[PDB]
C-alpha cells in the first residue's frame, strides 16, 4: 500500500533527484548495488513506498529519468548511485532544449512524452494501492518546464484522483540564469496552477543565503545545496516510511495545507542546519528547533514570510519528543504573533511526528508554510515577462514552434489573478 | 549523442581551424597521427578522426595543412581545394567559382551528418572582407538553411577594424555578407584583430604579437564555447541555447565575444584570479576583444561560460554585483539579462604558448547596441567608396548589378533603425 | 507414444531446424555424439518424441533433411551438431531452386520427392504411435517454399488423420530479401491454407525488433534469431516430453486455437527476454512475464496486434507456478481490454503448464495468438502480387515450367477468400 | 557438388580471364604451378587445375597466357588459339573463321561437363566491339543454347561508352552482338571503360591508370558474384537465382555491375566503412561502373551481395533507407526490389594493387530503365554511320547481307519501346 512513482525531467531535475535516491537509500540501509545492509525491521517494513524488490534481494527505485538531451542521464549513471537504476526508466531526446518552454511542451518533448507515459503506466500498474507521484524540475529551462509541465498534464488526466506534488526549482529575484526565464517559468505555473495539487517552492538564492549565513560554508556546491533540498523532500514522505505518534501523509498534508483549491504553493524549510564549528554550543532542544524552523533565515523560497501571513503551516517532527512540549511551543509561537497567522483559520499549525530520526541526528524537523507572501515571487515574475513581452522581445523563439500571443495573455492573466487571490487574504 | 561540425572557410578560418584543432588534441589526449564523439568520429583501429569541413579556392593553405604536422590527423576529403581564390571579391565568390565547389561541399557535410546521431548543428569559421570568407560562405550557408532549416548554424567572423585594416575593398564585401547571412545565421560570434592587439599590450604585456597567437586565443574562447558538450559540470550549455539567448529579434543577431583571464606567466602570481575579480575583467571596456564603447550602448542579453574552479554561489555575487553598477547599461525590457554556465574541466595550455595555466577561466558573449556604432561607421565607409563608383566593374563584371549596392545599404539603414528602437 | 518426426527444407528450414536441435539436445542432455549425460531420470523418460535410440545408447534425431542444393546441408553437417544426423536422413538434388516457386514445385523438386516420401515412410513405420509432422522453411523461396508445400501434400494425402505444422518463416513489409518473394510466399500460402493443420508465421523484422529493442542487441546474427526461433518451437511440444499440471498436446492446442479450419496462423512469442545489463532489474513473476507475452513489442510477426482482434490464444508456461495466479492473471487481461477479444468465444485464453524450466531459467513462457491481425500480412503480400501479375513481370520464369496464368488467378482468390474470412471476426 | 566452367573469349576477355584466375589463386591458397571444387578441377597428385576455356582467333594473348607466370596452372587445351583475328568485324567471326574453331570449343566445354557432377552452367567473358568477342561469342551462345538449354549462361561483356572508344566499326559489330545474343545470353552483365576511370579518379585519387588496373577491378566484381559458391554465409546464392531474380521479361536482360567500396589506403582510415554508407554509396549515380545516370530512369530489380564482417540487421537498415529516398525511383509493378546476399569470408588482396584491405565489401547487380538511354545512344550511331552505307563492304563481302543490319534496328526500336513500356 502506498506506493510513490518518482519523475525527474532536465538537468536540475535528475542533479536534485540523484541527490535524493542517494539520501533514501541511505536512510533505508540500501547500497548503491540494491543490496540491504541495515540493523533494524523498520528498515525494510514500508520499503516498498519507494522501491520496487527483484531477483536477489535486490531493490530498485521507481523512478523515472527523462531528458531531451543525454549528458545529464550519462553523468547520473556514471554516478555512485547511478547503477541503482532500472536501464529501462531512462528515457531521453537526442535534441537539447534550448531553455525553450515551447520546445519542451509542444514539439521536441511532444515526440518524447508517449514513451514517457508508457513507462510511467508500466509502474503504475506494479502498485497495490498507487498514492501518486513526486516530479522534480527547474521552472525557468525548457525540459524540465515544458516537457516537465506536459507529463504532469497527461498524468493527471490519465490518474486524476492521485495526488500529484513536485518540487519545482524557480528564479530568484537578484541573478537570474537564463534571459528567457521570465517566459517559461510563467508558462510552466499557468499550467501548474491548474494541473498540481502541491508544489514546493526552492530558491537557489535561498540555499545560498542558508549555506553562507546559517551553515557558515565558505564555498558551497550544487550538490550541498540538492543535499539540502533531498533532506527537505524526505521529510515530507516520512510518516509513509516509518512508525511515530502522529502519522502524517501527503494527502493529509494536502488537506490541512490547501484551504482553496489554487493556493498550493508551499514554502519549504528544514532543521537544524548548524555550522560545524558551532555545534557543540547549540543545545537541541524542541523549542529551539521551532525556532529555527520558524526563521524567515532558514526557508527556502525567495519570500520575506514577515511580509505577509501564513494560512497555514505543517511541521513534520523526527526522533523522539514531548508532544506536549510541541504542542505548547505551537500554541506559544500563534499567541504571541496573532498578527502573521490569517485570524480565519485557528488553528493554522499542524504537527506531525515520526520516530525514526534522519541519520546523524536526535532531531530534525521539516517545516511547509503557505504563506500570502509568495505573491512577491509571482508578482515580481509578472513585472519581468511584461517587460519583455509588450516589446515582443526574444518571442520569435516561441511562435516560430506555433505559440501564439493569446497564450502568454493567457498565462499573464492566470499569474494577476493567482496574486490577486493571495492578496486577498494578505 | 550530442555531436557538431565544424567548417572552416577562407585562410584566416583555415589557420583559426588548425589553432582549435590542436587545442582540441590537447584537451584529449589525441596523438598528432590518430591515436570524444562530439568533435572526433572514431573508427576501428584505435583512430580518431575530426568532424570537419575544411574549404578554400586557393590551394596553398590547405596545402600547408597537408604537409605539416597534423597531416595523418585530418581526412584527405574534409580538407577541400580549388585552383584560384576569389581575390577580395564577394561577386567571385557567391556567383561565378562557389557554384563549382560548393556541391562538393554540401555531399561532405550530408555525409558527415549521416555519420551522426543527434547532430546540434554546425560551427562556421569565416571572414567578413575576405573574398572567400564573404561570398563563399554566404552561399553555403543559404544552401545549408534550404536543406536542415532546424539545425543550429553558428558563426565566427573576423570582423574589419575601424582605424586598421589590409584591403581596400573591404566594406563592399562585408556588407554584401552581412546582407545576404541577415536571414540564415542564427548566431554570428564576432572577433576584431585591433582588439586583439590592444588586449595583448596592455594585459599580457606583450608589444611584437602576429597571427599564430591572435588564432590561438580565438581557439581558447571557441574551445569554452564547446566546453559544456565535452565535460561534465553544474549548467550544462548547449548550442542551441545560445540562439534562445542572445537573439531578441531574428535581425539582430551579432554578439560579442571576450576571454578572461588573459593574462601572462609574471602578474598571473601576482592577481588573486578570484571569479567576481574575473567577471568585472569581462565588463570592462578596454578588455572587449572589438573596437567598441560598451558605456555608448545597452546590453540586451549576456552569457557567462565559467570554465574551471567555481563556485555557483560566487559566481552569482558577481553577477549581482555586477548588475548593481549603474554604468553597465541593460535595456529596459531584459531583467534577466544573464546566462550562466559551468564547467569542473578547467583550461588547457599550449606549449610555447602565450597564456599561463589558471585555475579558472570565464567566456563572456554578449549581444548590445555599441555594435550599431560600428555598423554605422561600416556604412559610412561604404557609402564613401560607392559614391564614386570605386570598385564596382570588378564586382558587376563577374555577376553583380547596380541596385544591389543600394539594397544592401537600404538593409543596413533598416538593421540601424531597429537598434535604435532597441535602444529606446 | 506421441513420435513426432521433423523435417527441414532449404537454406532457411535447415539452419533453423540446425539450431532447433541443438537447443532440444540441450534440454535432452544429449551431446553432439549422441551421448546422454543428464542428471534427471526425467530428461530420458520421453525421449523418443524427437529422438531414435541405436546401438551403444546412441540417440539420432527423426529428422529429415532435404534441399536441391548440397552447400547448406554440407555446411550443417561440418556444423556442431551436425554430426549426430543419419546420414541416410540427407536428401538432397544437384541443380538449385533460383528462388523459383515452380522448380521447388513441379519440376526440380518433383524429381527428388519420391525419395523423401520413402525416407519419411521409413520414418513413421519405427513409430509406435506416430502423432504428426513438424516442417521448417520459407515462404519466400524455392526449395522451402514450392518444394516444403509439395511434401506437405503428399505427407497429408499419405498420413490424412495425423497433425501437420510448419514454422514458415514470410517475408517482411519493409525490406524484401527477393524480388519474386510474393509470387512464391502467395503460391505456397495457397497450397498451406488446405493442407496443414497449424502454421507459425515468423517474421526476420519482428526478430530483428526483438532483438534491438527488447535484447538491447548491437549486433545480431543469424544464429541468435534462430536460437530464439528454436526456443519457440520448443515450447510447442514441451507438454509432449514433460510432466505437468495442465498437460498441453499438438492437437490440443490445435482445437482450442482454431475455430474454423481455414483460419490456422499463429503469432508466435517468447518470455522472457531481457537485455543482460538489465538482468537484475527486473523481477521474475508470472505476473510481469503475462505482460511481456502480451506485449505486440514481444511478438514475432509482422503484425501491430492492436490492429484486430484475439480470436484466441494459448499460453504454455514452464516451470514452477501458481495456476491460481496464472488464472486470475488471464482473467484480468480478459477483464480489462475485452474490446481486442472477440466476444464470440468466452475465455478466449488457454493455459498449460509444464513443470520442467529450460536451462537458465526458472520461469518461461510461450504465447501462441491466432488474431485476425494477421490479414494485414496477406493483404499487404496480395497488393504486391498483383502489382507484378497485372504486368505479367517475372512471369516468364513460372510459365517455362508448365505454370499457368489460371493458377495464379486462384491463388489470388484463396488469398482474398481468407482475407474476407479474417475480416469477418475482425 | 557445385561446378561452373568460365569461358573467356577475345583479348579483352582473355586479360580480364588472366586477372580473374589471380584473384582466384590468392583465395584458395593454390600456387601458379597447380600445388575449390566450384572452378578447380583437381586431379591424382595433389593439383589443382582451372575449369575453363580459353578462346582466341588471333595467336597472339594466349601465346603469351602460355609462356608467363601461370602457364604450369593452365592445361595445354583450355587455351585455344586460332591463326588470324576477325579485326573488328562480326562478320569474320560469326560466319567465315568462327566455324573453324567453333567445334573444338563445343567439344571442349562437353568434356569439361562431363567432369562435373552438378553443372550449374556458365561465366563467359567476351566484348561488345570487338571482332572477336561479338561475332565468335554470339556463335558459341547459340550453339551453347542449342545443346544444354536450362544451363545458366551468363555474360560479362564490355560495353561501349558514350564519349570515348578505340575502333571506328565498333556500333555496327555491338548492334550485331544485341540481335544474335537477345534469345540466348540468360544475363548480360556490364562495364564501361570511361565509368571505372571516373571512379579511378574520384574515389581512388589515382589519375594515371591502364588496363590492368581495370581488369583487376572487373576480376573482384566477379569474385563476389560468385563467392557463394566457395564459401559458407547466410543468404547462399545460386548462378540459377540471377536469372530468376533480375530478368523480369525475356528480352529485358542487361544488368549493370557496381562494387564499392574502392577505395585507396589513405582515406580508407578516414572513411568508417559501415554497411549503410556502403549500400548508399552503391547507389550513388557517380559510382556506378556505367556512363548512365540512374536519376534518368526507374530500378526495375537490384541485387545486392555483401562479402565479409555484416551483421544483416544493418544490411535491413540501410535496404529500408534506400526505399526510403524519393529520388532512388523503382517501378510500379516491383515492390520487392531487393535481392540479398552474405557471406563470412571477406575480399582478398592482390599483391601490387591499388585496392586495400577492407573488413567488408559489396558488389551490386541492378537492372533498370537508365541502359535504355544507352542503347538509343548506340541506334542513333548506327544510323548515322549506315546512312551512307560506310564500311558496309567489309561485313558484306564475308557473309552478311543488306537488310540483316535494318533487322537488327527493328530489333533494337522493339526493345527501346518495351523499355518504354516498363517505364510507365
Ligand atoms: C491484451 C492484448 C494486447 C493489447 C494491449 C493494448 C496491451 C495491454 C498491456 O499489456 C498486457 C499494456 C501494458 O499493460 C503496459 C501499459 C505496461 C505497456 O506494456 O504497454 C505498451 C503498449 C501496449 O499497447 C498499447 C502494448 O504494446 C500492448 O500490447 O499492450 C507500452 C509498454 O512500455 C513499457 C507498457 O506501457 C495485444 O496483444
Ligand atoms: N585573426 C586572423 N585573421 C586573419 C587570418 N588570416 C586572415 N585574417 C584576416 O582576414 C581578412 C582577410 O581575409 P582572408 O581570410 O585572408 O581572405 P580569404 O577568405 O582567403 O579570401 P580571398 O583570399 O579573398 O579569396 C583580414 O581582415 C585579415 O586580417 C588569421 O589567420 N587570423
Ligand atoms: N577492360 C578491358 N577492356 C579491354 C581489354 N582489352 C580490350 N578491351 C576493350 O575491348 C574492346 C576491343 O575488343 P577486343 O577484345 O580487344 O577485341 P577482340 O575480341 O580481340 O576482337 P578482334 O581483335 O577484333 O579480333 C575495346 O572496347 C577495348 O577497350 C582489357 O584488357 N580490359
Ligand atoms: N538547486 C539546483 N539548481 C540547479 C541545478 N542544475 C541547474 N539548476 C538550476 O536550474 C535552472 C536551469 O534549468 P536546467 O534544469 O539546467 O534546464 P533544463 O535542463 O532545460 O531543465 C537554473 O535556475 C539553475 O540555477 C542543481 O543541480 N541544483
Ligand atoms: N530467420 C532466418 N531466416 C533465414 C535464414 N536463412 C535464410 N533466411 C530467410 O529465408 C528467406 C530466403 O529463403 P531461403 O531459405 O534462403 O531460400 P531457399 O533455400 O530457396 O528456400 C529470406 O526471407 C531470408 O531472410 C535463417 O537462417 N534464419
Ligand atoms: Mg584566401
Ligand atoms: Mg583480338
Amino acid at each position: 500500500m502506498r506506493e510513490i512513482v518518482h519523475i525527474q525531467a532536465g538537468q536540475c531535475g535528475n542533479q536534485i533527484g540523484a541527490k535524493f535516491w542517494e539520501v533514501i537509500s541511505d536512510e533505508h540501509g540500501i547500497d548503491p548495488t540494491g543490496s540491504y545492509h541495515g540493523d533494524s525491521d523498520l528498515q525494510l517494513e514500508r520499503i516498498n513506498v519507494y522501491y520496487n524488490e527483484a531477483a536477489g534481494n535486490k531493490y530498485v527505485p521507481r523512478a523515472i529519468l527523462v531528458d531531451l538531451e543525454p549528458g545529464t542521464m550519462d553523468s547520473v549513471r556514471s554516478g555512485p548511485f547511478g547503477q541503482i537504476f532500472r536501464p529501462d526508466n531512462f528515457v531521453f531526446g537526442q535534441s537539447g532544449a534550448g531553455n525553450n518552454w515551447a520546445k519542451g511542451h509542444y514539439t521536441e518533448g511532444a515526440e518524447l512524452v508517449d514513451s514517457v507515459l508508457d513507462v510511467v503506466r508500466k509502474e503504475s500498474e506494479s502498485c497495490d494501492c498507487l498514492q501518486g507521484f513526486q516530479l522534480t524540475h527547474s521552472l525557468g529551462g525548457g525540459t524540465g518546464s515544458g516537457m516537465g509541465t506536459l507529463l504532469i498534464s497527461k498524468i493527471r488526466e490519465e490518474y486524476p484522483d492521485r495526488i500529484m506534488n513536485t518540487f519545482s526549482v524557480v528564479p530568484s529575484p537578484k541573478v537570474s540564469d537564463t534571459v528567457v526565464e521570465p517566459y517559461n517559468a510563467t508558462l510552466s505555473v499557468h499550467q501548474l496552477v491548474e494541473n498540481t495539487d502541491e508544489t514546493y517552492c526552492i530558491d537557489n538564492e535561498a540555499l545560498y543565503d542558508i549555506c553562507f549565513r546559517t551553515l557558515k560554508l565558505t564555498t558551497p556546491t550544487y550538490g550541498d545545496l540538492n543535499h539540502l533540498v533531498s533532506a527537505t523532500m524526505s521529510g515530507v514522505t516520512t510518516c509513509l516510511r516509518f512508525p511515530g505518534q502522529l502519522n502524517a501523509d501527503l494527502r493529509k498534508l494536502a488537506v490541512n495545507m490547501v484551504p482553496f483549491p489554487r493556493l498550493h504553493f508551499f514554502m519549504p524549510g528544514f532543521a537544524p542546519l548548524t555550522s560545524r564549528g558551532s555545534q557543540q554550543y547549540r543545545a537541541l532542544t524542541v523549542p529551539e528547533l521551532t525556532q529555527q524552523m520558524f526563521d524567515a533565515k532558514n526557508m527556502m523560497a525567495a519570500c520575506d514570510p514577515r511580509h505577509g501571513r501564513y494560512l497555514t503551516v505543517a511541521a513534520v517532527f523526527r526522533g523522539r519528543m514531548s508532544m506536549k512540549e510541541v504542542d505548547e511551543q505551537m500554541l506559544n509561537v500563534q499567541n504571541k504573533n496573532s498578527s502573521y497567522f490569517v485570524e480565519w483559520i485557528p488553528n493554522n499549525v499542524k504537527t506531525a511526528v515520526c520516530d525514526i530520526p534522519p541519520r546523524g541526528l536526535k532531531m530534525s524537523a521539516t517545516f511547509i508554510g503557505n504563506s500570502t507572501a509568495i505573491q512577491e515571487l509571482f508578482k515580481r515574475i509578472s513585472e519581468q515577462f511584461t517587460a519583455m513581452f509588450r516589446r515582443k522581445a526574444f518571442l520569435h523563439w516561441y511562435t516560430g514552434e506555433g505559440m501564439d500571443e493569446m497564450e502568454f495573455t493567457e498565462a499573464e492573466s492566470n499569474m494577476n489573478d493567482l496574486v490577486s487571490e493571495y492578496q486577498q487574504y494578505q | 549523442m550530442r555531436e557538431c561540425i565544424s567548417i572552416h572557410v577562407g585562410q584566416a578560418g583555415v589557420q583559426i581551424g588548425n589553432a582549435c584543432w590542436e587545442l582540441y588534441c590537447l584537451e584529449h589526449g589525441i596523438q598528432p597521427d590518430g591515436q570524444f564523439n562530439t568533435f572526433f568520429s572514431e573508427t576501428g583501429a584505435g583512430k580518431h578522426v575530426p568532424r570537419a569541413v575544411f574549404v578554400d579556392l586557393e590551394p596553398t593553405v590547405i596545402d600547408e595543412v597537408r604537409t605539416g604536422t597534423y597531416r595523418q590527423l585530418f581526412h584527405p576529403e574534409q580538407l577541400i581545394t580549388g585552383k584560384e581564390d576569389a581575390a577580395n571579391n564577394y561577386a567571385r565568390g557567391h556567383y561565378t567559382i562557389g557554384k563549382e565547389i560548393i556541391d562538393l561541399v554540401l555531399d561532405r557535410i550530408r555525409k558527415l551528418a549521416d555519420q551522426c546521431t543527434g547532430l546540434q548543428g554546425f560551427l562556421v569559421f569565416h571572414s567578413f572582407g575576405g573574398g572567400t570568407g564573404s561570398g563563399f560562405t554566404s552561399l553555403l550557408m543559404e544552401r545549408l538553411s534550404v536543406d536542415y532549416g532546424k539545425k543550429s548554424k553558428l558563426e565566427f567572423s573576423i570582423y574589419p577594424a575601424p582605424q586598421v585594416s589590409t584591403a581596400v575593398v573591404e566594406p563592399y564585401n562585408s556588407i554584401l555578407t552581412t546582407h545576404t547571412t541577415l536571414e540564415h545565421s542564427d548566431c554570428a560570434f564576432m572577433v576584431d584583430n585591433e582588439a586583439i592587439y590592444d588586449i595583448c599590450r596592455r594585459n599580457l604585456d606583450i608589444e611584437r604579437p602576429t597571427y599564430t597567437n591572435l588564432n590561438r586565443l580565438i581557439s581558447q574562447i571557441v574551445s569554452s564555447i564547446t566546453a559544456s558538450l565535452r565535460f561534465d559540470g553544474a549548467l550544462n550549455v548547449d548550442l542551441t541555447e545560445f540562439q534562445t539567448n542572445l537573439v531578441p529579434y531574428p535581425r539582430i543577431h551579432f554578439p560579442l565575444a571576450t576571454y578572461a583571464p588573459v593574462i601572462s606567466a609574471e602578474k598571473a602570481y601576482h592577481e588573486q584570479l578570484s571569479v567576481a575579480e574575473i567577471t568585472n575583467a569581462c565588463f570592462e571596456p578596454a578588455n572587449q576583444m572589438v573596437k567598441c564603447d560598451p558605456r555608448h550602448g545597452k546590453y540586451m542579453a549576456c552569457c557567462l561560460l565559467y570554465r574551471g574552479d567555481v563556485v555557483p554561489k560566487d559566481v552569482n555575487a558577481a553577477i549581482a554585483t555586477i548588475k548593481t553598477k549603474r554604468t553597465i547599461q541593460f535595456v529596459d525590457w531584459c531583467p534577466t539579462g544573464f546566462k550562466v554556465g559551468i564547467n569542473y574541466q578547467p583550461p588547457t595550455v599550449v606549449p610555447g604558448g602565450d597564456l599561463a595555466k589558471v585555475q579558472r577561466a570565464v567566456c563572456m558573449l554578449s549581444n548590445t547596441t555599441a555594435i550599431a556604432e560600428a555598423w554605422a561607421r561600416l556604412d559610412h565607409k561604404f557609402d564613401l567608396m560607392y559614391a564614386k563608383r570605386a570598385f564596382v566593374h570588378w564586382y558587376v563584371g563577374e555577376g553583380m548589378e547596380e541596385g544591389e549596392f543600394s539594397e544592401a545599404r537600404e538593409d543596413m539603414a533598416a538593421l540601424e533603425k531597429d537598434y535604435e528602437e532597441v535602444g529606446v
